């Protein structure tokens, strides 16, 4: 009972030390785990959303929900960890141009959830506000067959939980685009709003 | 005294704390009431307006005082997921607070710390008020040691 | 900045000592601080913008709007306006309201839980008599209700029945508590015959010192 | 040795997988499978059963193509069929300790056959664990339909010869 | 040639590592969300989980035995040891040790010093009694164990998230007299 939505309260300063009763340090140990406990993991994820569901877009809609719940965690927690506790640090950049959030994610955010970093990542010369980010082989789904894409949500289902909270607002599909020896590829586009892209056409 | 706040991005507070000196016991003569939660939600639009900006009136997390207004000075400061860590400084004088931020930048820092690690929980999602007691001793340890 | 400074100027407005008449920009200036928060977040503020307007519309004599803004501070009943203090005021803001044109069906329809129609007869040689429903005989039923505001007198007069059969009342001009559930007592259907064919009852009428209002349907579901 | 032609029955019921392929030809494999798939899983029961009146252990010959295994390896069928031998072919077999069993027809004819046979079809139950049992889609007790197991064990056949 | 030596050798070949924080935050959107959408009455989200790890360990037996060839467990103490030295130490990175037998050695509990299925987790406080947080175990620990044909049962005592001194489960076996024929 500290902050209702109903009032505040008022306490002096330099009054007495109070009890000491939880903590935690914010900086990663290393820890390593199997892929197939994460893979089993994910996969019971994709059957009870298959059971518990009718048809294909609402479900990848319930599936990108649940990428979203762990990007907008996430974003603190490595900028946070980037940056640097009560150890003297100060504050990065907070980048705020499209161009070097994408840098960031294809940089630290695959280079944190995976071993490896992202492979490649480039505009649409069709259009603008289209923007490319591709691996070559992707390592949360690469165990169920090859023609079902619905299944590869949640990994992007992560980035507009990245991005939307970052305060770029977005829209994202996956698609598969079987280019050389890679039979899956995992295209993951990123179609923005007009509104954010005025505001970058505002700051010259 | 100082009114202390965390303001969500739909201009909503997660948490709001006042603190005082002792020497007086009742703080913010009549100002407490009605016009220090105007004037963060009227500070809102100035930070608002800074958010965006590049090169301002380095590094963009922390900034100044933003305004002064009734001989208050109001400091700001905005974290990486957009929420707003706006704070007054009072007194019946005027106040200097430039000369803290030697200090006070530490103290948004660590409470920015404090705020991610109430994220991390995944049972708290954002647009709940912090109802965590523990939450307020640390905050009000981190004003009685960075005064 | 222009919401502290509309706030500025109703509130420098509000402490002056002499009086005015009505005046449309008033109007335009409360339909734009009305507007002006997104209200039809933060909750606070909106409580302190229109206990400031319900205050000016009072000073104005203008009923009609601390009428209107009384059913807009009904939203935000069950926090933040505090145990009889100002649900006191806005009490006195709403007394001469349901004494005047203030004829809203009052406020909610989440007021009237699961009643129950039993009878209880006392002969064991009349049991039944034919050839879920009910099967009603020579009793009574009974009904139980709630409000759930920290204002007191909440005062139901007259409740009775829909378009359904000669099932009455008596009177019911008493009060109901504040937080509690009251149970409202023995209503007496004096039952008429008619043909067998069933269909249920969705809810009944119930003033509030008004005349009787629609439905105030059963919470959850329609509870036949 | 050389492996031709691949069976995956079920523990309890008639078989989830079936491949003819290396075999440049068509032979019947509707509906007759099920059968000679029901008749394996009786005469093991039946070949378990009788006893005469009376070590289990393989090695590695780094068979396939970073291995699955580096190590010599137990055995989950002490007193069960092992192999078959006719004039045509050798059917060798391999069960796993979930009661589910693995049979690959091998055209060779005529020990160590015994060794690079039970390594062979542990790496096979391998991919299968690694491929089919993570696979959503896949319900339990059911026929294989996953694409990616069958490149998975063609490339591993035609890396054995 | 012991397993809590062997153990160390399966966890330095084919097992491809994955950072521990992100298996932490699927969990725990997991148990969010089935909260929010079972209008916050807990004890259905225990009943859930188990039914969810039920399907996670009937596979992940298949895996665990094709990664490493052992033998049945002739006793019910070397069950207790490949589950305190290779079964959670191949897939998790624990080590967890077995105490408090029962007398006639049918019970046996997995004290657990830490649990790295949550790290950053507070609960809230209406489900401080009627939500065991990392229950998905249990229902691996039915139902790898119920293919080995282990019928066993498999509940929870404590927790350090629900303020208990320490985490440690409780498993006991009922019947087996089933295995295959071979």
């Amino acid at each position: 009972t500290v902050g209702p939505k109903q009032a505040i309260t008022s306490e002096a300063s330099t009054t007495y030390i109070p009890s000491r009763i939880y903590s935690e340090s914010l900086l990663f140990k290393r820890q390593e785990a199997s892929l197939s406990a994460m893979a089993f993991l994910f996969q019971e994820m994709i059957s009870q959303l298959h059971r518990t569901c009718k048809t294909a877009g609402d479900f990848e809609t319930k599936l990108s929900d649940y990428g979203h719940n762990i990007g907008i965690r996430l974003l603190e927690l490595l900028n946070f960890r980037a940056s640097s506790s009560n150890y003297i640090t100060k504050m990065r950049r907070r980048d705020l141009k499209i161009l070097d959030i994408l840098q960031f994610i294809h940089g630290t955010l695959w280079s944190y959830l995976f071993n490896h970093v992202s492979d490649d990542l480039v505009k649409s010369s069709e259009r603008d506000n289209e923007y490319m980010i591709v691996d070559n082989f992707p390592t949360l789904t690469q165990f169920i067959p090859g023609e079902n894409v619905s299944c590869e949500y949640f990994v992007c289902g992560i980035i507009k939980g990245f991005l939307f909270n970052a305060g770029f607002p977005c829209g994202v599909t996956a698609h598969r685009m079987p280019q050389g020896g890679h039979s899956q590829r995992t295209v993951y586009l990123i179609q923005f709003d007009r509104q954010v892209l005025d505001r970058e056409g505002l700051r010259f | 005294p100082q009114y202390f706040a965390i303001i969500g991005k739909k201009d909503n507070p997660v948490y709001e704390i006042e603190f005082t000196n002792a020497e007086n016991p009742q703080g913010f003569p009549q100002d407490l009431k009605e016009l220090n939660p105007f004037i963060l939600h009227a500070s809102l639009d100035i930070v608002e307006d800074l958010q965006w900006q590049i090169n301002p009136t380095t590094d963009n997390c922390y900034l100044g005082k933003v305004d002064h207004f009734y001989g208050l000075a109001i400091t700001a400061y905005i974290s990486y997921s957009g929420m707003k860590f706006v704070m007054i400084h009072g007194n019946s004088a005027n106040s200097s607070v430039v000369i803290d931020d030697n200090n006070m930048r530490s103290f948004y820092q660590e409470v920015h710390e404090l705020y991610v690690k109430t994220l991390m929980n995944p049972f708290y999602k954002i647009t709940d008020p912090i109802r965590s007691p523990a939450f307020d001793s640390r905050v009000r340890t981190l004003a009685r040691k960075h005064l | 900045k222009q919401l502290f400074v509309l706030r500025l100027l109703m509130v420098a407005l509000l402490a002056t000592p002499n009086k005015i008449a009505w005046h449309p920009d008033y109007r335009t200036l409360i339909d734009t601080i009305i507007e002006l928060l997104n209200i039809n977040t933060w909750l606070i503020l909106q409580k302190k913008i229109l206990q400031l307007c319900i205050k000016v519309s009072r000073k104005i004599n203008d009923f009609e709007y601390v009428a209107k803004f009384s059913s807009i501070l009904i939203t935000k009943y069950t926090h933040l306006l505090n145990q009889s203090e100002q649900d006191a005021l806005f009490k006195e803001y709403i007394q001469p309201s349901i004494t005047n044109e203030s004829i809203t069906s009052y406020w909610d329809p989440f007021i009237l839980r699961e009643v129950v129609i039993n009878r209880i007869l006392d002969s064991d040689p009349t049991s039944n008599e034919i050839p879920a429903e009910f099967t009603c005989r020579v009793q009574n039923p009974f009904k139980f209700d709630f409000t759930i505001n920290d204002i007191q007198l909440d005062e139901e007069i007259s409740e009775f029945c829909e378009i359904d059969r000669k099932a009455v009342s008596y009177s019911g001009p008493y009060n109901v508590k504040a937080e509690s559930i009251r149970s409202i007592t023995l209503p007496l259907i004096i039952k008429k015959p008619t043909y067998k064919k069933i269909y249920e009852i969705s809810c009944l009428k119930i003033s509030i010192l008004k005349l009787p209002l629609q439905k105030f349907d059963i919470i959850n579901d329609s509870r036949r | 040795m050389a492996i031709e032609t691949i069976l995956v029955i079920n523990k309890s019921g008639g078989l989830i997988y079936q491949r003819n392929f290396t075999n440049d030809e068509q032979k019947l494999n509707s509906n007759e499978y099920l059968i000679l798939a029901s008749t394996l899983h009786g005469v093991f029961a039946i070949a378990s059963q009788l006893t005469p009146k009376a070590n289990t252990i393989p090695y590695i010959p780094y068979v396939g193509m970073d291995d699955f295994f580096k190590e010599p390896f137990t055995n989950w069928n002490k007193s069960g069929l092992r192999q078959l031998c006719t004039d045509q072919f050798t059917m060798f077999i391999y069960q796993t300790l979930t009661g589910l069993k693995f049979v690959a027809i091998s055209s060779s004819v005529m020990n160590l056959a015994i060794q690079i046979a039970d390594n062979f079809l542990r790496k096979v139950y391998c991919l299968y664990s690694d491929y089919v049992m993570k696979d959503p889609s896949y319900s339990m007790e059911m026929p294989i339909r996953s694409n990616l197991f069958d490149e998975k064990v063609k490339k591993m056949v035609e890396n054995l010869q | 040639r012991s397993l809590k030596a062997m153990g160390e050798e399966i966890w330095k070949n084919k097992t491809e590592k994955i950072n521990t924080e992100l298996f932490t935050l699927t969990y725990g959107s997991i148990v969010a969300q089935l909260c929010q959408d079972y209008e916050r009455d807990f004890n259905k989200v225990n009943d859930h989980l188990y039914s969810m790890g039920y399907n996670i360990g009937c596979r992940l037996i298949e895996d665990f035995l094709a990664r490493t060839a052992l033998p049945r467990c002739e006793n019910l103490v070397k069950t207790s040891e490949v589950l305190s030295k290779c079964a959670f130490k191949i897939f998790l990175n624990i080590t967890p040790n077995i105490t408090n037998w029962s007398h006639n050695k049918d019970t046996f509990s997995l004290i657990l010093d830490e649990n790295p299925l949550a790290d950053f987790v507070e609960l809230p406080m209406d489900a401080m009694k009627s939500l065991w947080y990392s229950n998905i175990l249990c229902g691996v620990l039915k139902g790898s164990l119920e293919m080995v044909q282990l019928d066993c049962d498999v509940w929870f005592v404590s927790d350090i998230l629900r303020g208990d001194s320490q985490t440690e489960i409780k498993v006991k076996l009922n019947r087996i007299l089933k295995d295959e024929i071979p």
